[PDB]
């Protein structure tokens, strides 16, 4: 009764017979805005239905050598569907995430990782090397888009903060001998009520495997990871032509 | 107006209660039964686990009377901790002629910058206090003026300059015999919150290499510039140091982050050394050894 | 005037009282504040949320950093072997470093209560075994062998369906709060030992990985209480900041 | 330092073979996809021939 | 006490025990502050919250 | 005496504080007060008073500085062009500094509140046309063509016996105060573009003048409101006025 | 050409949603605008010079003499008001003097 | 509270919340003052008031 | 502000005044008291032995 | 012009006068110039015990 | 990742073995004939 589920919103459904539990991050629900928050005066479009969907992105391969990945919201949606062109044409935006990311393998094959949120994930630089040249990273460490981007370093998480006190971000772990995937309700979590969806990254959903893969020859080799996400209660604003970036 | 009912049919979880002390430890005694399990967790639930003392060893009455105060915000936080510092030297090259334009950035030093950067964001009102002496410390009987430009008043260019007529500015004046000057500073922030951290640009517009600087700059985190004066047309002569202390009230702060662990670098952006990433403990030689 | 006398404590700037200061502007409602998720109202949420204690803080180059975070359990050819062992007080220089609880607590000069540590196998689904968990109250030594931690608090674990265990370490003291404990007359304040000790065995098929990892979580208990805040130990800054 | 002189890209023809032998693999296969280069540049002589 | 609500902490129910001077709030003390927490947001925030007797995966 | 510590923030002189100083006259009644008409109680009775905003901010000699409070119209001989466009914010050094919403919002740092713009045709009765006066919201660049202006928030004017329309910029943004947008990161706070096109033409019958022009007034709404004041960004002295 | 402010609202123009506005407009009054110290006169006592070498000086109340209180005040043609002044004297490397 | 009427603000129907210590006004607070506006004196000062909806110039 | 008139006595420290003087520590609460045996109120206990 | 703190068991030591813990973003610290009266402040009781 | 636009169904191989995709009834009309090759291909349902 909580290792099978099923997700459906939208007109898109997931089901998963070895799940863990659905976690909702910082304990609610996302939701609309109310007009004890709301600043903008023009009425917001709510899809509803045509951009609240399970969007499967992309699948990383997790090989035993693997360091970890991030993939930076709502900046991976901004190419995609009916959400990816409602938020080039609006100047506001606001929304909850459902994230389900699947990783499942045999009876046999061992590792965890640890997906995790975190909210307004900075990306910091080598600072060349030895730490005294002010060097910003690039656009697409950055924001990497559908594609996402593999950690550097990821006992530090590219940030100057370690991974051993990720755990403090709503995170659950994918360990393969007991479950298979890992779903994060995320809020909208953010100070202004609306924002702007091409600039500002609410959070970054780090995917990092701690303990490593580890398979006796002769098994599947190729253990991919795809992380699927569905927009919950989004509202745009502020109506006007096409920008891309 | 409608016929369908599709449209006419078209929240948290958790509850703040009141804990002044930590909980008590009521009396367990031994148990010899199957079924429930209270240790056997399931950490993949991504949930703390919610075993208690009882239901791991016999325990005894405690009545727990140790409180819980000390650990608010505003008790972590309502300390004066160093934020800047100003220099007003008598002949050099940071500032020679008796002025200094310190716009308030408060990431400036690693003590006060490495709690605030626990949380996400905050919200507070502040009291800033500018402990002022000469380099060797001793008090001179000189006059200064503080002013705080917020963005788009004028910066003052010089010492004997317009701008510090403060027609409309705030403005302390107080000479260095004095205790030192203390002001508090309202929630000045556009946003509802003061983010340490803005995982975005300010501006739009495609962002090549050369306007990579306003990476992590958001503008309703800066709010003006601080200056400083020696008050007079002549020059003063002496050398002159401002401290600048701040100490947070009226704290709320949201959504916790892993704290910093390598060096600070720069200002406002977490920039980290490349090859000295350093381990966030000591170590020992081996893991069956203390 | 009111006749007033100016006693002693004046014209001082203590960086800790609470007082009245002037306001640089007048009648300045600030913006109203918006539902923004997860307040913290207290810094004991965060002292229970469990986090990943480095019990494996022995590889240092920037290589291996990861490999701190887990610990190695492997098919012993024997009887009752030690797997691991670490300081189980959270202000002590060493594994606890890593953990939120441990750096909450590096700003508190003395705490107090219970805390508990979570370990998490993350084997393959067909290998079990059984783990004894042993916490060494204050002034017994490193144990020896197996049938001397056996005397101490323990938990006897089974690898399962259910993953992970919880080891709660007790709040045994001679004191209301403890101090941190270093080495000196400071280890007066030590919390004791945990070492973990293989009881049966770590048993696989032929297919599965002879060596599994088990990820060490801690995190307190809701009796924990810090008082009497303090700067940190270590300072994150070298030189002037640019 | 006028004269435009029109060739490959050697640049990204080199970083192509660094993908090649997996040095910096998915970091130098995110430029070239999400900054979108030219096979054919054309720069001048001092540039092309002393840094650039 | 006719003084206006500047204060960064307007926002809960009960008010708090800060003696102030001036007009605005938010020159006033720190005072002392309501001892509620709520740690089941960041340590247990499932969505169906088990018990701790139950094994957390029937 | 009584016991009493100076604690600090003594003997400052803030020039914001609101305090009680001692009066140079023992009991003066001051002169008492007549009904004067207009008295004002508030700034924002002056930031809602429509008020010239000079779109055609071009020419500067002085023989031609009232050629800067209206734009022209013309007869065009073709599809939609554009007529003028000019930003929409009012702290951005450009046309709004000659509107008095525009430099009392140079005393305050961030402003918030719908804002309109007032458009009256100062041609002859004659002559007639349709305007397209499109606010295009933040992010939106400077529109190429009349079909992409055509998206955002716009007005179509018709000349008539009402010679004005009002465009009313509406408050779109991602924050509750914007402050004042100039270049750098404080043009996050933009507040986007007001460009007008001609929708149709401007016809004239034979013996009309052919070039028509458009006075720009602006003002702001009755949701306008400002908040933390500072001093202006214009210092209108330069030597010791005599 | 009325002369008449403009008196459309936000509603009659675009399809508005319900913003409850707790923005207050306390900022913008008077007593907040104009009650701050700006500097208004300067009173030179040099020891020898010209312009008053003798250690006294008439100053004539004439606020008029710098042009930030000036720019505010010469807003409104009609203004009544108390006045706090203050006087921070000093000498002019600006060190205070036993004087 | 027994000072004479000296402050430059008499004239309306409510006091305002100026402490002073003086037995004159005018050495008074500032204090806070209504938040009473009147921009149809300044906007629209017509004689006779047209509404929004209708056109102007009937 | 208040009109305040510092009387003599001002400045100084007296050794055994029993004055108000400000805390180091915001709202700490110290460790709770145990039922210790043997509690003196007053020095004429110890004089009566 | 002098700075005291406060150091509690744990705390960074100061090891030079131009040291980085005289920040004292959490310990209580007092500046106060010898003109000034003497500083005084008052202190719980603080042991464990 | 643009079959995943549509109506879709993530299905994990589990103990209970199967899954039902269920085609909704998506037209235009409220009856459709047999989709062939030509005009009649108006009438067609979709693809899996
Ligand atoms: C001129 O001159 C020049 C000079 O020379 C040249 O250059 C060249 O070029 C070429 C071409 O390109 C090259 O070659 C190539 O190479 C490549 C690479 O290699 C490298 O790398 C690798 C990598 O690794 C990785 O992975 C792994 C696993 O796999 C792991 O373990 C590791 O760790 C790593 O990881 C990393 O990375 C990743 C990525 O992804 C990530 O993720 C992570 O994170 C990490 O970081 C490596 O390994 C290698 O190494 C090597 O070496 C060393 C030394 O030191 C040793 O020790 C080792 O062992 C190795 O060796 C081995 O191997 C190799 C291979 O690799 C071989 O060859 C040898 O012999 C030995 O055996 C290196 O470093 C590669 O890849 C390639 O290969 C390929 O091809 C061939 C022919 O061509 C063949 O034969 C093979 O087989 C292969 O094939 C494959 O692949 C493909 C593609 O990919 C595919 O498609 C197919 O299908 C296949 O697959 C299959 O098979 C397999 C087996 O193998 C299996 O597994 C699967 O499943 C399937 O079935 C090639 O070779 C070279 O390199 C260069 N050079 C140099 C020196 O380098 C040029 O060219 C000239 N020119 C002209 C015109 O000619
Ligand atoms: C190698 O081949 C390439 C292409 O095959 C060639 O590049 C082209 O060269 C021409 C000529 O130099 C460039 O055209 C110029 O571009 C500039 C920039 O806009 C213009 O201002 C120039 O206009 C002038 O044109 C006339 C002179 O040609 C004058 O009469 C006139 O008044 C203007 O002054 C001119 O159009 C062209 O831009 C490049 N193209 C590229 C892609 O670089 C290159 O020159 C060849 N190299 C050699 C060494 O032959
Ligand atoms: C006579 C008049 O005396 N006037 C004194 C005076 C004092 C203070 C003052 O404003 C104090 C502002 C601070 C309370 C907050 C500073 N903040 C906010 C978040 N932030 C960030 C966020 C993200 N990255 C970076 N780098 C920095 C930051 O630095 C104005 C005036
Ligand atoms: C020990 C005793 O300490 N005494 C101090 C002291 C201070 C001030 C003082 O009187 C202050 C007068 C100001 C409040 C108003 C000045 N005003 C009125 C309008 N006005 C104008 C109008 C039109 N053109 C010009 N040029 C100027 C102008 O300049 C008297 C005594």
């Amino acid at each position: 009764s909580d290792r099978v589920a099923q997700l459906t919103i939208g007109n898109s459904t997931i089901t998963t017979q070895e799940a863990a539990n659905i976690i909702v991050g910082y304990g609610e629900w996302p939701s609309y805005c109310s007009d004890d928050d709301a600043t903008a005066v023009d009425k917001p479009t709510r899809p509803d239905v045509s951009v609240n969907r399970f969007y499967t992105l992309d699948t990383k391969l997790w090989e035993k050598s693997s360091k970890g990945w991030y993939w930076k919201f709502p900046d991976v949606l901004t190419e995609t569907g009916v959400f990816g062109q409602n938020a080039q044409f609006h100047y506001l935006y606001r929304s909850g995430f459902c994230i389900h990311v699947q990783c499942n393998a045999s009876k046999f094959h061992q590792g965890a990782l640890l997906v995790a949120i975190l909210p307004e994930y900075v990306i910091g630089t080598v600072a060349g090397g030895t730490g005294t040249e002010d060097s910003h990273p690039p656009y697409i460490q950055t924001q990497p888009g559908a594609d996402g981007f593999e950690l550097q370093h990821p006992y530090v998480l590219d940030a100057g903060i370690p991974i051993s006190q990720l755990t403090v971000c709503p995170h659950q772990w994918i360990n393969l001998r007991t479950n298979n995937c890992a779903t994060i309700i995320v809020p909208y979590m953010n100070t202004l009520p609306f924002d702007s969806a091409l600039n500002h990254c609410n959070f970054g959903l780090l995917v990092v495997p701690i303990s490593p893969l580890d398979f006796d020859q002769g098994a599947t080799p190729v253990i991919p990871i795809t992380i699927t996400l569905a927009p919950m209660c989004s509202e745009f604003a502020g109506l006007r032509q096409a920008v891309t970036q | 107006g409608d016929r369908v009912a599709d449209m006419i049919e078209s929240r948290a979880l958790t509850q703040a209660l009141p804990a002044p002390t930590g909980q008590n430890t009521q009396v367990s005694s031994h148990r010899l039964d199957t079924g429930e399990v209270p240790a056997l967790q399931a950490a993949e639930i991504g949930a703390s686990s919610n075993t208690s003392d009882e239901s791991m060893i016999e325990t005894r009455c405690v009545l727990n009377s140790h409180s819980t105060a000390e650990t608010t915000l505003d008790s972590f936080f309502s300390r004066a901790g160093l934020v800047g510092e100003i220099d007003l030297p008598l002949e050099g090259t940071t500032n020679p002629s008796g002025y200094a334009n310190w716009d308030i950035d408060i990431t400036g030093y690693a003590q006060m910058r490495r709690k605030v950067e626990l949380f996400t964001y905050m919200r507070f009102d502040a009291e800033f206090t500018f402990v002022a002496c000469t380099p060797t410390g001793q008090v001179v009987p000189q006059l200064l003026q503080y002013m705080f430009v917020p963005p788009g008043a004028p910066k003052p260019e010089s010492r004997e300059s317009l701008a510090w007529q403060t027609a409309t500015n705030p403005s302390v004046f107080v000479k260095l015999t004095d205790p030192p000057a203390q002001v508090s500073v309202p929630f000045m922030s556009p946003a509802s919150a003061y983010q340490w951290f803005y995982d975005g640009y300010p501006t739009f517009g495609e962002h090549k290499q050369e306007k990579d600087l306003e990476y992590g700059a958001c503008p309703n985190n800066m709010m003006g510039t601080f200056s400083v004066r020696t008050v007079g047309s002549s020059k003063s002569k002496y050398a002159l140091v401002v401290r600048i202390y701040m100490r947070m009230k009226h704290v709320r702060a949201w959504i916790p982050r892993p704290m910093r662990n390598q060096n600070y670098l720069f200002k406002a952006n977490p920039n980290y050394a490349g090859d000295s990433i350093k381990p966030t403990g000591t170590s020992r030689n081996a893991i069956t050894t203390l | 005037g009111f006749p007033t006398e100016l006693k002693p404590g004046t014209n001082q700037f203590l960086t800790t009282d609470d007082g009245v200061s002037a306001p640089i502007l007048p009648n300045f409602h600030p913006t109203p504040c918006i539902h923004i998720p997860g307040e913290v109202r207290n810094l004991l949420e965060l002292c229970q949320v469990e986090t990943i204690l480095e019990v494996n803080n022995v590889p240092t180059n920037a290589t291996s950093l990861m490999e701190r975070l887990r610990f190695p359990v492997s098919a012993q050819a024997g009887k009752g072997e030690l797997c691991a062992v670490f300081r189980a007080d959270p202000g002590r220089d060493g594994p606890w470093q890593s953990t939120m609880l441990g750096q909450l607590c590096g700003y508190y000069t003395q705490w107090s209560g219970s805390l508990e540590v979570t370990f998490m196998f993350t084997g393959s689904f067909m290998a079990t075994g059984k783990m004894l968990i042993a916490y060494t109250p204050p002034g017994g030594p490193l144990p020896k062998d197996r049938a001397t931690a056996m005397l101490g608090t323990h938990v006897i674990w089974d690898f399962g369906l259910q993953s992970s265990v919880t080891l709660v370490i007790p709040w045994i003291s001679n004191t209301h709060y403890r101090a941190h404990a270093r080495d000196g007359v400071f280890d007066y304040y030590t919390t004791g030992l945990v070492s973990i000790w293989y009881q049966t065995n770590y048993v696989v098929p032929i297919g599965a990985p002879n060596t599994a990892y088990i990820i060490a979580l801690a995190a307190a208990q809701k009796n924990f209480t810090m008082k009497l805040c303090k700067d940190t130990s270590h300072i994150l800054q070298t030189a002037s900041i640019q | 330092k006028i004269d435009l002189i029109r060739t490959l890209n050697i640049p990204v023809l080199t970083v192509i073979e660094w993908s090649q032998v997996h040095f910096l693999r998915e970091i130098i296969e995110a430029m070239l996809k999400a900054y979108q280069q030219k096979l054919f540049v054309t720069h001048t002589v001092d540039e092309l021939l002393w840094g650039y | 006490s006719h003084e206006n609500s500047n204060s960064a902490t307007e926002g809960s129910t009960i008010n708090y025990t800060t003696i102030n001077y001036y007009k605005d709030s938010y020159a006033a003390t720190a005072g002392k502050q309501s001892l509620k927490q709520d740690p089941d947001k960041f340590a247990n925030p499932v969505k169906d919250i088990f018990t701790e007797m139950a094994a957390p995966l029937k």
